């Protein structure tokens, strides 16, 4: 049982487990109390599962939101300081009510951010949205556009269709059988 | 042991050829497989001798030996996809070889290469050479412009293009070597500033003259 | 624009290293008395004055021709770097 | 005169922690103000200041009843006492820092006159606080606070 | 039974286990004390769980609110953070009073948020909505779209009938049978 | 018997009885003494019973007023923090006064809330209401939306006829008999 | 027996493996506690380990963020040095979320940094974007170089579709088999 | 057994072993634990190994970046230093994104810095670029220059295509046999 | 090795500041055409600032010296 990786934390190891098993090798996840988990391979399967740890850049990174780099627990805020957490907590909440839509299992929301306006008195521009999605397979993903573009349209102050953007797919193919050990 | 076992688990990517030189030709396929069986030659855990060759790299090699024993020689290409009988590709329209001159040849390049047993000798055409290039060059829809002269064409590519069109200009060069070899035509793609790709007009009097293809371009305000 | 920061930060140097000396030797003079006043108990707020004034009417005699001489080297270089 | 308004502040208040001014409950703002006044009279000024002037009549021209527009006239006080305390934040905590330290150094001896002991010494300490941030930070606030011609539209309006 | 997930709470576990149950595979809910609960599968329902733990990203994340980045306990509270913590009470009290309709299960409400607008001597701008929901199988849904309009029409100041947006469907099919264990 | 939630209310454990008891599955009101209360449902209702807390969103969460973030207990108060709170209690002693009418089971009642008109050029707007009902049935719930408008036209400064909307519905049928234990 | 690289991280060692495993030699990683791993070849695979440490500069530097140069424990905060941790939290999301489009494995994606045009009354010039990604094989990649476009385009204020320049590639070919053993 | 160069490091060490196994001269590496590395060769190859450290002029000084002399650890900053520290981390950044294209070992990137215009009323330059690279032989490498421009112009605010100007070139022979022990 | 032109005290006046001067020494390995070059590290040297001219760069350089590889020898007395 050779070790790939070894700290990993509970999130962590479960996609990089999920990764694996789709090309068919096997790992283990091993508990390891306070020094998180760990990741074991077999010998003929190091070589293949140490490329594809290489070409999918695991273990993964935490996600990254805007309001982390302008903290709540400041003494003085700028303006600046304050729609960005503003805006921040705008485009966490629209891709938690994508996924209460029908057939939605995954979608991710950017908005246009202003910067120049917080410190000068012109007028603000128009604010563009654009949104990606996954659809759950044998649904009819054309049609699915005009009810998102409908849905982002009045969230906001004043948009127009050709400022939102929807890319959305279906999902890949479900994997539901064993891998299989390395017999020699 | 033998060479076809101290190799990788597949026998499927390499291919070990007898040499009448009594040595032993392992024949990769690309730069990353030649690494490959070179490393294990060179560590040493075979007791006898053997080289590893390429597709590319001996297409190089017999034409430095070809440039200084057959001055003034046109041919375009050799093609070992059965590397016991390699294909000569022969310019036509500009050679003045005999059938008693071309069987000389024919022994002369199947002393370099041992491993092969004949090496087969055929003539192309000169214009199906360029017309495949304008072809291919025109149904990607790309803007160019071509320059005939004696001994070869040459196709310039210039511009302020875009993202597709250098992806769709760089598959099919890459895909066009492959076939021919750049002895005959060159493509000579080039990205400068000025959206009209290439072409450029002067204006006086009567319309617009499209002006003779030269080096200097007017930049582009836009 | 890099002479209006230099001569901004020439005056204030020279604000900072002529006060200097008047502002140390009337310190030392502030401590060791109070300190004197450790030992032997005296509840007299208002006499340190009298070696205050002896300190700096001293300390502005030894160096009176001295001043003269870095505002005159001062003065004389900002008007250079005025006119011409 | 936005921007000279905060400096002038500034060093009311740098010459009011060291002293010099308690005789009323100067001469350090006044070179405060002088100072900005040419580090923004060489890059622009002029040219932003008769810009400001010229898009003035482009909006409130006369005849058409033009108006101060009072909403946004009530913070204006706020906003120069606000940038007149953050950039002097410094020199005012160092004072402080001096005094409480120097209050400490009378608990244990009280023969010390530490009132007047602190008088010589905190008009050389805002001088060396303040050497230290002179030069790169005050030539910016003066260019990042001046006023420019596209904020007109939310200072004047007309009725008409 | 190998365990996919420890240490997560009531409300995440019953999601795991709402979703494995979906899919023909078994779970079980393990307490542990002030560690939280954990669920395992069984090892040919091992496979197929982590693929499908990986497809709907759990276990969930807490729903997120605009007044959670603007907190009361500040010592200075702007105009601009005071209207925040207005609006996202007013959007979180029209969802509660959303779900006391005839034959609706879940709902969501979108104001649109100005703040820039309130400094200047602009105008404000028209204020948009943008509402979700999820009604009960056998109900006319294209009729109720217009009482939803009526609800949300004068609850603020001047919206018009066209600056809402109505996005709603049916729940899915009932899950009601067991999975069942696998024979072996 | 499984169990399914812990750590209660005594009314967020009354609401659970109430859901599982529609859908023919019984419930358990096992109490934990300092914990709290415990739902603990069969063996074979198990999959339904976790079926219907992910589709009914169940536990409730605690209702939500405007008056809960801006508190009365702070030194200073803004004008803008003085409306809102004047005018959360005055739809909340609005809806109590509705529930004493003639039928009504319950009642929610929302009003327009000002914030831009204290500091901008501009006049306050006028007022906007909102009233939702549920009526006891065999009631011609049709003439009972002219004597709600009636009381709520004059109860405050001057709204219309048109800016009031109630949309109100009669009550669902009477759940009386019990569910009834699985044959096992 | 020869070591070649000590006290490497985790990330940095599987590198390490990935790289040396591709030109047919095979290494060892061993586990020394607190002080990292470590790397070890064989006798006639030393020569050759050396110069693809050279040639490939191994062992990799950790990636540079522009966030990390401007720190937020600072208790000052220049204009400059707000909207620059500004940008580098988006040019950090949108790769992200790049990787869960169809096929792309990695992604990388730059934006034009301008700081200096707010302080003086010269206008804000327009903003530039440029991405790089690298699809699984087998994909048409000369027709998803306008989705990219598409979604890279209204996710900022205002960009043109010359300003945005996405160059993308397919994958590398699969590592699967193993190195072997020098034998003498 | 003769030491040349003692008290390096782990980057240091293998740069000069790997130079010195180019021209055909052995190399022991000996740790010492806390105080380094060292480096010995025979006593023939003695006279050649010390004109070879003399003409490469090794030990390796470490890489000088711009943003080492302007920390970002100072109490105060000024604008010419927080220009300097940003684009010192897009020029490192850029670097590290050049070395995932297809087919490039290593690449450096160069950017103009502009001082004089940033404080006066003269405005600001146009931007100039430059870069290095290495590619993988067998490539045609005159056609991979028009990638690198097209990446590289847009990553800026306005740059022009004959302000860049980029150098690339193969890599040596590789060098895998060993050098061979001194018989006397 | 790089010599970069030190001009710093243009922005004291209001004169606009002067051009930019580079100069680079080189070693090459000997059996290098060094006469070509020479116009790489006068292309590379052009725009890495803000505006220089083709003839406001210097490049000299140089191959290198023959290698000493045998041993000196012991003297006799």
């Amino acid at each position: 049982d050779k070790d790939l990786l070894k700290g990993l934390d509970q999130e962590q190891a479960n996609e990089v487990i999920a990764v694996l098993q789709m090309h068919n090798i096997e790992a283990n996840k091993i508990d390891s109390g306070k020094l998180g988990y760990s990741i074991t391979v077999a010998e003929p399967d190091f070589t293949a599962a140490v490329y594809w740890i290489k070409t999918y850049q695991l273990p993964p990174r935490p996600r990254v939101e805007i309001a982390q780099m302008f903290p709540a627990d400041s003494l003085v805020s700028s303006p600046r300081a304050e729609k960005a957490r503003l805006y921040s907590a705008i485009e966490q909440r629209l891709e938690q009510s994508l996924q209460t839509m029908e057939g939605v299992l995954s979608a991710r929301v950017h908005i246009s951010y202003d910067i120049d306006a917080g410190e000068n008195g012109r007028p603000p521009k128009p604010v563009h949205l654009s949104a990606l999605a996954v659809y759950e397979r044998g649904s009819p993903l054309a049609h699915q556009i005009s009810d998102i573009k409908r849905f982002l349209k009045n969230s906001f102050a004043d948009v127009d269709y050709d400022n939102i953007s929807v890319v959305l797919s279906e999902r890949s193919d479900a994997q539901l059988q064993a891998p299989g050990t390395p017999v020699k | 042991a033998e060479l076809d076992s101290l190799l990788g688990q597949e026998k499927e990517r390499f291919q070990v050829l007898p040499g009448r030189d009594k040595m032993l030709y392992v024949a990769a396929q690309n730069e990353r497989d030649t690494l490959w069986a070179r490393q294990v030659l060179a560590r040493g855990d075979y007791d006898k001798n053997a080289r590893v060759i390429n597709e590319n790299e001996e297409n190089k090699r017999i034409s430095i030996w070809l440039d200084t024993y057959y001055p003034q020689l046109a041919y375009y290409r050799i093609h070992f996809d059965e590397p016991r009988k390699p294909v000569f590709w022969l310019s036509r329209q500009r050679n003045t070889m005999s059938k008693k001159e071309l069987e000389v040849l024919s022994q002369k390049l199947r002393a370099l290469m041992p491993y092969a047993d004949s090496v087969n000798i055929t003539l192309m055409d000169d214009v199906t050479a360029a017309g495949q290039a304008e072809a291919g060059l025109k149904q990607q829809a790309l803007p160019y412009s071509r320059r005939n002269h004696k001994g070869g064409v040459t196709f310039v590519i210039q511009g302020a293009l875009d993202d597709v069109e250098i992806l769709r200009a760089r598959q099919f060069v890459d895909s066009y070597y492959r076939t021919w070899g750049g002895r005959y035509v060159q493509f000579a793609i080039e990205l400068k500033d000025d959206w009209l790709k290439g072409r450029s007009f002067q204006y006086g009097a009567e319309g617009y003259i499209k002006m003779s293809p030269g080096h200097w371009y007017f930049p582009s305000p836009l | 624009m890099d002479d209006l920061v230099f001569a901004g930060n020439k005056a204030l140097y020279l604000v900072l290293i002529l006060s200097g000396w008047p502002t140390i030797v009337a310190t030392i003079i502030g401590l060791l008395v109070g300190l004197f006043q450790t030992v032997t108990q005296l509840q007299e707020q208002t006499l340190p004055f009298g070696i205050k004034l002896l300190g700096v009417c001293l300390c502005l005699f030894l160096l009176s021709g001295w001043y003269g001489e870095v505002l005159l080297s001062y003065g004389r270089q900002v008007i250079f770097l005025a006119l011409a | 005169s936005w921007p000279f308004w905060v400096m002038h502040a500034l060093g009311c208040i740098i010459d009011n922690q060291r002293g010099a001014t308690l005789s009323s409950s100067s001469e350090m703002a006044n070179f405060l103000n002088m100072f900005a006044a040419v580090v923004y009279l060489q890059n622009g000024g002029l040219v932003t200041m008769v810009d400001v002037l010229n898009k003035s009549y482009q909006l409130c021209d006369p005849m058409n009843e033009c108006t101060p527009s009072l909403p946004p006239l009530l913070t204006f006080i706020n906003q120069v006492a606000q940038n007149a305390l953050v950039l002097a934040s410094p020199v005012v905590l160092v004072l402080l820092l001096s005094e409480v330290f120097l209050g400490l150094l009378s608990r244990f001896a009280p023969q010390m006159n530490a009132f007047a002991i602190s008088l010589t010494v905190k008009s050389g300490i805002a001088v060396l606080i303040m050497l230290l941030y002179f030069s790169p930070v005050l030539p910016d606030n003066v260019l990042r606070l001046s006023f420019q011609a596209t904020g007109l539209s939310s200072w004047f309006y007309e009725r008409g």
